């Protein structure tokens, strides 16, 4: 039946990560790939205590000038390795490193990535700080495991004269899931993209 | 229920927790209270006479990150380590993780009812998505235990202590 | 190949089923493991029971909404799954919150929290789909119903084929010995049955 | 497992060429392939003495204007052969000899060109100076059989009015790689595109 | 065929398996010749030895951080292949730089550079991960240890399994003739085992 | 090992290098020590007698461009020749190609440890990826051999100059 | 008590716990 089975409740495409900058008369993305940025697949997700799967992402560009049909480069950056100070640095050109450039005029980008951990499945909660032994430093639950790797963007062209915004709107597909340990649902508004707290607040449901 | 025997790849009996007729709820962390991949086992009983009223969800939770109310601050060291000591839940309701109590049933789940028993056991098998957790500073299980409804009965001399014991073993654990 | 563009293409398709293009060429993921609590669909989900607001009118609190004290009716729970009521916080409630229509039987499980010596007998009764609420026993007397005596069974169950109400009255007046006191409580919980499906998403409007 | 096999190690494709030229109110390209212009390949490739490998190369343009769908031509010379004066020259209609034009807008240039030396692979280091007697302009270690062409590219359309420089960026992946007598590997920074000198210098691991 | 482009394409992604098209229409490769010393996986390179800085303080120079005299410990080894220490500089921790994480045994081997009628018995002990690091020679005897005997056996070898460190003490002081000096030395070495394996590219930081 | 018998598609005694306790190490070219695709085998001995201390790393390396320090420019006629008369490591350490003497074992290596065994004999079959070079100008296997750990022992009199012998034939050489 | 050789007696079920002393210091409770 449908989306009763569980890869079609959760496979839909979610805009996981919506943003911009301009080139006018610094200026590129790095964002980690966790589903926490956005709080309806944030919810649809926490319904589960370990998921194992692909995902696809997709990158879609848009302009508001004040079309330019421009290369952009996403670039895949693994757990933990170095990341990039501006829109040039050596990381961008990255030898043993997934990158790819298209252009805007295209339709838009698709890559997946293969299931990216040292555990064998995403624990999406977790409760832990550190493998070996902890410091003051080491924040309630951030496992790193979960690091998941980030996207990184940039305007490959950036030196035009005409004077615009680029926005960005990434769409990740989890893919082909398996899922374990279902969870009582989230019922309850969401203060930060790290832990759960909160601040309906007493009383879930209309009298 | 789970359907594993309790297996990897002695019991210990914590000091009785004094329930009340007001009292909110306790919660145990796993391995935090036997101070190790492992098959825990959880076996709880109310010290309840026969007159007594009252009845009590015990359930085990997988990652459970303890949340709070009023703050984006993430929980301390204290907050979250309490050994055989235990902590309290100070949101029953929000299961302190923002989520129903009422739901918490999808949660490997079982009833101590003082009409139909005293008594109920639960096996945790091993969740952790690494083989063999090591280090002192994660809890894979969570046992919690909530007071559905009141404690009630008796009168006077008898104050309503009426105590949970809890007891514990971490069956077929090896290292 | 001609080595341009494939037949049905240029364009995104939020929802889609085609394939999509790797990054790490042959990157061999990291295995499986045989955890227990497996789910493949959400109505292995939705078939768990959940209790639910039996208590949700405006003087209750935390807990106490799912609890009603017994010393005429007791409880009348609205019993449409996805509309506000009692059943808006259970797992039915939420899960089918994602999807169009419903379709299938639930069943209640009622269960009574007393000390052992404590007994009477509550009528429970039904109201099937265009039905008047029973005003008093004498209607859910003549109404589809079960007599729960408290005694042989602290716990009744009762389905609900495939809607107005469930209802339940003190038939009897309460019985207590001297040593137990009349704050004496029920819990109701739900679920789905076996049949239950789920027809087309649509997201929660709960987040 | 993975990257463990040779060729997933070395198969990445490297930018190993990245330049630019304007057009305005001379401007070609004559890069030889040697993969000594970019210092991460460089080691990368190092670890090993002998290698016979297919090249890919892909070219992308790319342009910062002060988008005009020029077309460029890509040429590959052979070993030895005559090359270019200016963006004009006959050799740029060489009747014998490979070449791709392609349009600015269309997704980038690919070629492969199979594995060209008289030496059954490249060795990848080279102590000698000649085939058959040595005169004393014969660098140390420049071994001709390892000269595998050049990658020579003009903008053809370059009369335009308009003012700008075209960018060119050069990925090679090197593949279907067989490779032979690992190295040490190199430990020190690289001091030109010919041979190994340095000037860390006296101990390789900190304290 | 349609004759413009096929499915899957309008991008370049940067470490793509698709195939391209040749220059040179059956120009025949040089042929292949069966020299030794033919690699097939990394990990057949970095399951060979190499030395390592067992000596890397800041007083010593040249060879002199590859050597420790011997007239208490007098070496104690940060154990983690690919943080600064002295693994840093073997072919485990080259090789292993590239990769995200790592999994298998290692083993070390111990060569003593005497003369023939020098002996002692040194303690070696391993700290497994978690550990404390032995202070003296009495948690060493109580830890996972071996007792090289000079005698019989000039180079020991121990196996690490799949961290603290591995340490040595002189558990005797040194015996030697009157014909040779107290300038004796131990020569340290490592290896990953047959069970090695490399999960994921990330290029490494050491250029 | 590599694995081949010497093959291709009498031996010559190098005069003994008088090593000490500060040396840094000695190299030679082949063919150039010579003076033909051929299986090189070297055969290298310590006339060190029983109190001496100290050992020596032997290595063959394939196509060993001989780096140097503080300039871009390429190595001279006379710095990369020497016949039979051989060339010093200037430093031992990067075994001058910038790379660790420590990783220098991924070449075909041995060890002379003075306890253990005085000599020590590698074969080195044809690299060249031409099938018979011809010329005089190229060497396609360098021999290294490098003190690990300094010459030590003896008193006085005894100099610490204690030889090494150096043995090749081009085993299996053809024209 | 709780770390020794134990057995923990609630008087429910069994109103008449035994317990065999092999072959000293104590029983106790």
């Amino acid at each position: 039946t449908a989306e009763c089975l569980v890869e079609n409740f959760l496979g839909r495409s979610a805009l996981v990560c919506m943003r911009s900058f301009e080139y006018k008369n610094k200026n590129f993305f790095i964002w980690t790939l966790n589903t926490r940025e956005l709080v309806q697949i944030r919810r649809k997700m926490e319904l589960f205590t370990y998921l194992r799967f692909d995902t696809e992402i997709t990158i879609v560009p848009t302009l508001r000038l004040f079309l330019p049909n421009l290369t952009l480069q996403a670039m895949y950056v693994p757990t933990g390795a170095r990341k990039p100070s501006s829109q040039d640095s050596f990381e961008w050109q990255s030898a043993c490193n997934p990158s790819v450039f298209f252009k805007i005029n295209d339709p838009p980008a698709r890559l997946t990535i293969p299931f990216m951990s040292i555990n064998s499945a995403y624990a999406n909660f977790y409760d832990g700080f550190a493998g070996f032994e902890k410091k003051a430093t080491v924040l309630y639950g951030i496992n790193p495991a979960n690091t998941m790797g980030n996207l990184c963007l940039r305007v490959v062209n950036s030196y035009q004269p005409v004077q615009y915004t680029l926005t960005v709107r990434v769409y990740m597909k989890p893919k082909h899931i398996k899922a374990w340990a279902p969870r009582a649902p989230r019922t309850m508004p969401y203060t930060n993209i790290l832990n759960n707290n909160y601040a309906a607040p007493t009383a879930i449901v209309s009298h | 229920a789970y359907g594993e025997w309790p297996t990897y790849l002695r019991f210990y009996t914590l000091k009785s927790k004094k329930w009340e007729s007001n009292s909110t709820g306790w919660w145990w962390k796993l391995p935090d209270a036997l101070n190790y991949r492992s098959g825990f086992l959880c076996h709880v009983q109310c010290n309840a006479t026969k007159f007594h009223q009252g009845t009590l969800l015990i359930v085990a939770i997988p990652e459970h990150q303890i949340g709070k109310k009023g703050t984006g601050t993430s929980a301390s060291f204290a907050e979250v380590m309490k050994g055989a000591e235990g902590g309290v839940f100070e949101q029953p309701y929000l299961l302190d993780d923002g989520t129903s109590l009422a739901c918490a049933l999808v949660y490997p789940h079982q009833w101590i009812n003082l009409r139909t028993n005293n008594s109920a056991t639960i096996v945790l098998p091993w969740m952790n998505s690494a083989p063999m957790d090591f280090a002192l500073r994660h809890n894979n299980w969570t046992l919690a235990v909530i007071p559905v409804c009141p404690l009630a009965g008796g009168t006077g001399n008898t104050n309503t202590y009426v105590p949970i014991t809890i007891s514990i073993a971490p069956m077929c654990a090896e290292y | 190949v001609p080595t341009c563009l494939l037949p049905g293409s240029n364009q995104f398709l939020t929802t889609d089923d085609h394939s999509s293009a790797p990054a790490f060429p042959d990157f061999s993921p990291t295995p499986e493991m045989h955890i227990p609590g497996q789910v493949h669909s959400m109505l292995e989900i939705v078939q768990i029971e959940s209790m639910m607001e039996i208590n949700n009118v405006n003087d209750a609190s935390g807990v106490e909404r799912l609890r009603v004290q017994i010393s005429q009716l007791l409880f009348n729970i609205p019993l449409d799954i996805q509309l506000e009521g009692p059943l808006r916080n259970t797992l039915l409630g939420n899960i089918s919150r994602y999807y169009t229509h419903w379709s299938g039987s639930l069943e209640m499980t009622f269960m009574f929290c007393g000390s052992f010596m404590t007994t009477g007998k509550l009528i429970i009764c039904y109201t099937p789909p265009g039905g008047s609420s029973p005003t008093d026993r004498m209607q859910a007397m003549l109404a589809t119903h079960v007599v729960w005596d408290f005694g042989l069974q602290s716990s009744i169950t009762i389905i609900i084929p495939w809607v107005g109400y469930v209802t339940c009255f003190m038939q009897t007046n309460l019985v207590a010995p001297v040593g137990a006191a009349d704050q004496c409580y029920i819990v109701g919980m739900v679920a789905a049955k076996k049949d239950f499906n789920l027809r087309l998403m649509r997201d929660s409007p709960d987040i």
